[PDB]
C-alpha cells in the first residue's frame, strides 16, 4: 500500500521534469512581483516546494488540512 | 560629480543643476530616475545589475509565467 504513495510521487515529480527552469531550481516569488516568500528566503527553493508544492504541509500529526486532490 | 575614484570600478557620485551650481538635484528623485532606465545602461557596458550595484536601489522585476 504505502509504497505506491512513494511511487505516485516519483512519477508526480516526473510530471514535474520536462522544462527550462525546473520548478524546485527557483523561488516563488512574493505578492509584490520583487523579492520572495520567507520559507523560500528562510530555507532553499528545493525544500519549500515541497511543504506546498510537492503536498501542502500540516504542522502536526492531529490536524488534518487540505486534500491533495491533484496528488490524489 | 565624481568622487573617491577607485580602481576597483567604485566611486560615489552625484549631480548637480547644471551650471546652477548653488543647487544640487534632490537624490529622492535620482533613486527614481535610476530605477526607470536600469535596464539601459548594464548592456551599454555588457553588464548585469550584479555589476551595477547602488546600494539603495535593486532591480525588483521578473515574474515568469511559462505554463500555458
Amino acid at each position: 500500500l504505502y509504497y505506491n504513495t512513494i511511487i505516485s510521487w516519483i512519477m508526480w515529480y516526473l510530471f514535474n521534469s520536462f522544462q527550462e527552469p525546473l520548478p524546485w531550481s527557483d523561488c516563488p516569488l512574493n505578492e509584490n512581483q520583487t523579492g520572495y516568500v520567507d520559507e523560500c528566503a528562510r530555507s532553499s527553493p528545493v525544500d519549500y516546494f515541497w511543504y506546498r508544492e510537492t503536498l501542502n504541509i500540516s504542522t502536526s500529526i492531529s490536524d488534518s488540512g487540505s486534500i491533495q486532490w491533484w496528488m490524489l | 560629480r565624481v568622487a573617491n575614484l577607485k580602481p576597483r570600478i567604485s566611486f560615489n557620485f552625484f549631480v548637480t543643476a547644471p551650471k546652477n551650481v548653488s543647487d544640487i538635484i534632490p537624490r529622492t528623485e535620482v533613486e527614481k530616475a535610476i530605477r526607470m532606465s536600469r535596464s539601459r545602461i548594464n548592456d551599454a557596458f555588457r553588464l548585469n545589475d550584479n555589476s551595477l550595484e547602488f546600494l539603495g536601489i535593486q532591480p525588483t522585476l521578473g515574474p515568469p509565467n511559462q505554463p500555458p
